[PDB]
């Protein structure tokens, strides 16, 4: 662990001192070690060396070859199992996209934090849901974030819509912007006709009242949603005089 | 000469632990292993390099443990670890793997001392793939102080990896015995506080999880007060998960209670 560290403070202070080809190749060596299995290097060795990997790209020091050696090992250990071990391998996915065809290369960086949620555990997937709203409003339009999101919020293969449920809530109310508010109205009819197309009858109107409250008035219907998302199931005659009341108003914000 | 060397070595040693000083009767052990190299004497040659595993972990009961010493930090628990790692190399060039695990189950016990418990996962796992093929019944026994370490170490994700090895062997060896027959008491009331602190997704949820929960929604008194947890934290009843913890608590011991603290926490 100690002999790791001191490789790290030689190519951001010291780079010409050493050779140039001595810079790539510290790089190279924490791929084998971060790739290996959850006891063949172990949850100390493992969670120091990847610190020191996000340290030398916000260094303005690495070359444009050398930097993207450090981009291809960090997609390959967001899908193993474990989420402690998973969980430090996400925050090396975002310097690289915060140090740097363009709108190609984005599309596959984007649906790895979707299966996250899918595949993993409900002590991982919190730290996903926080993010994922703040994330899409800077990169790339809203109208490519808006494609991914609810069809992968509506598929029968979700464990549970209940963490994706939050996801949706922040990135409309940003879309309250004096520019795209009416845009905001354009995406809510697309949705209903995909409700028609059914899932179980129980299941199938809690869904349909977690999506107009965050498209609705400012002062009183947005804060409904955690009382909303509470009760994801059990189906009540308490529960059926809510759906009315949310979507109508609605029906005057036209 | 050079066997003449050898026991000159030795009779330092023994005058220095009742001067009690042991980095430097720690170094004298050092001094006999390296002679042995020069000629061979194989099963002999690590005899003098596990005595030196000895001296360096006395030395830091008295420094982390008797004389807590903020000072302390870990210069013979480096060499600990280090006059070990050339003792398991050579016992499987002569072939005895058995000898090799006995060695690596004393560096494990003083790490989970030292108030190391990620590291002391670690080290366990190592000594049981030296004993699968041999003693099955000793190495069921250092995965199950495996599972002590990780909760210590807050590694409640990787500590459902360690608890259903233990009951795939098991149902290869011990259909149970006896031996075997307690090691999966453990470890089918272990995997069920697990699954409701953490409830894992259907796409990570093995086939052998699967098959635990649906029997629910090993003692007659335990087994009864089992199936009636799995169901509340399912019907999120607040009251129903609060009178049995003071109705489990002295039928668990102190690592299965452990596990059920933190799963009326999570769903209160």
């Amino acid at each position: 662990l100690v002999m790791c560290a001191t490789a790290f403070y030689l190519i951001e202070n010291y780079p010409l001192d050493v050779g140039p080809e001595f810079s790539a190749s510290i790089i190279q060596m924490c791929g084998v070690m971060l790739s290996g299995s959850e006891e063949s290097t172990p949850s100390i060795i493992y969670h120091c060396a990847l610190r020191g990997l996000e340290r030398l790209l916000l260094s303005e020091q690495l070359s444009r070859l050398d930097a993207e050696s450090l981009v291809k090992l960090s997609v390959d250990r967001v899908n193993v199992h474990s989420p402690h071990r998973a969980m430090a391998a996400l925050g090396l996915m975002l310097t690289c996209m915060y140090t740097g065809e363009s709108v190609i290369v984005a599309m596959e960086r984007v649906s790895v934090l979707f299966d996250r949620i899918r595949k993993g555990f409900p002590c991982e997937a919190r730290v996903v849901a926080r993010i994922l709203p703040q994330f899409l409003d800077d990169f790339f339009p809203p109208q490519d974030i808006m494609n991914k999101v609810i069809g992968e919020f509506l598929s029968n293969q979700q464990p549970y819509p209940q963490f994706m449920a939050t996801v949706v809530y922040k990135v409309f109310q940003t879309l309250h912007s004096t520019g795209q508010s009416s845009m905001v109205r354009d995406w809510v009819m697309l949705s209903l006709s995909n409700f028609t197309q059914r899932a179980p009858v129980a299941m199938a109107t809690w869904s349909l009242s977690c999506f107009f409250v965050s498209a609705s008035t400012s002062p009183w219907v947005a804060a409904i949603l955690p009382h909303v998302i509470s009760r994801m199931g059990k189906l009540e005659q308490v529960d059926v005089n809510l759906f009315c009341l949310v979507a109508t108003d609605f029906y005057r914000h036209q | 000469n050079v066997a003449e060397a050898g026991e000159q070595f030795g009779q330092l040693g023994r005058e220095l632990r009742a001067q009690e000083c042991l980095p430097y009767a720690a170094w004298c052990q050092l001094a006999v292993a390296r002679c042995q190299q020069a000629l061979f004497h194989g099963p002999g040659e690590a005899l003098a390099l596990t005595e030196a595993a000895r001296l360096f972990l006395r030395q830091e009961r008295d420094a982390r443990q008797r004389l807590v010493c903020p000072a302390a930090y870990g210069e013979p628990l480096q060499a600990a670890a280090s006059a070990l790692g050339a003792a398991v190399r050579l016992h499987l060039e002569l072939g005895q793997p058995a000898a090799a695990a006995a060695l690596c189950l004393e560096l494990a016990a003083a790490l989970r001392d030292l108030g190391q418990p990620a590291a002391a996962a670690g080290h366990f796992q190592r000594a049981a793939q030296l004993q699968l093929p041999q003693l099955p019944l000793a190495a069921l026994q250092a995965l199950g102080e495996a599972a002590s370490c990780q909760l210590l170490a807050r590694d409640y994700t990787g500590a459902l990896a360690v608890f259903t090895r233990m009951q795939r062997l098991a149902r290869e060896h011990g259909s149970a015995l006896g031996a075997f027959s307690d090691v999966l008491v453990r470890c089918e009331v272990s995997r069920v506080l697990l699954l409701l602190l953490l409830q894992p997704p259907p796409a990570k949820l093995l086939p052998e999880h699967a098959q635990t929960l649906e029997k629910y929604s090993l003692p007659e008194e335990l087994f009864l007060l089992l199936q009636s947890l799995v169901m509340a934290t399912h019907e999120k009843d607040t009251e129903a998960i609060k009178s049995l913890q003071v109705e489990m608590w002295p039928l668990l011991t102190a690592e299965q209670n452990h596990l059920l603290h933190l799963v009326l926490q999570e769903t209160i």
